[PDB]
């Protein structure tokens, strides 16, 4: 529902500055999002967090999975 | 709170290089999903312990007797 507002819909400051509160993550990283005035930059920002904080769940479930073959 | 000032007071926070080494395996001990294992809440404690360590913060001193003697004379 958040999606159908943004895609096809201008202004990418809109789209960068609305998603960038409602995801849950370090509250100082978000003010250095809103001091960040590169747009592409935001975007790249929001990728990359998004990036660290994929990887960072990819080795959860890879060391989740460590810990079944080892319970096993 | 913790978890994010914790994190950026390693790098920044100035810390020797034998105590930097083990801010950061606790870096990377912590930050693990929010760890909830017994080890990973005394890490929790323990890099609190490890980051408001002094250090990057000496105060100016002095190699000559004559400020020596004046100073414990004042003492």
């Amino acid at each position: 529902y958040q999606l159908e507002a943004v895609k096809g819909t201008s202004d990418p400051a809109m789209l960068a500055d609305t998603i960038a509160y409602h995801a849950t993550w370090t509250v100082a990283e978000k003010q250095e999002i809103l001091e960040l005035t590169d747009l592409e930059a935001r975007l790249k920002k929001v990728l990359g967090l998004l990036s660290r904080d994929l990887e960072r769940f990819e080795l959860d479930k890879r060391v989740a999975q460590r810990v079944k073959e080892q319970m096993d | 709170s913790d978890l994010e000032a914790l994190r950026k007071k390693i790098e920044e926070v100035g810390m020797p290089e034998a105590v930097k080494t083990k801010a950061l395996k606790e870096l990377d001990r912590l930050e693990r999903m929010q760890q909830g294992s017994p080890e990973a809440t005394v890490a929790r404690t323990y890099l609190d312990w490890l980051t408001e360590v002094p250090w990057s913060k000496a105060d100016p001193e002095v190699l000559d007797i004559n400020h020596t003697r004046q100073v414990l004379d004042e003492d």
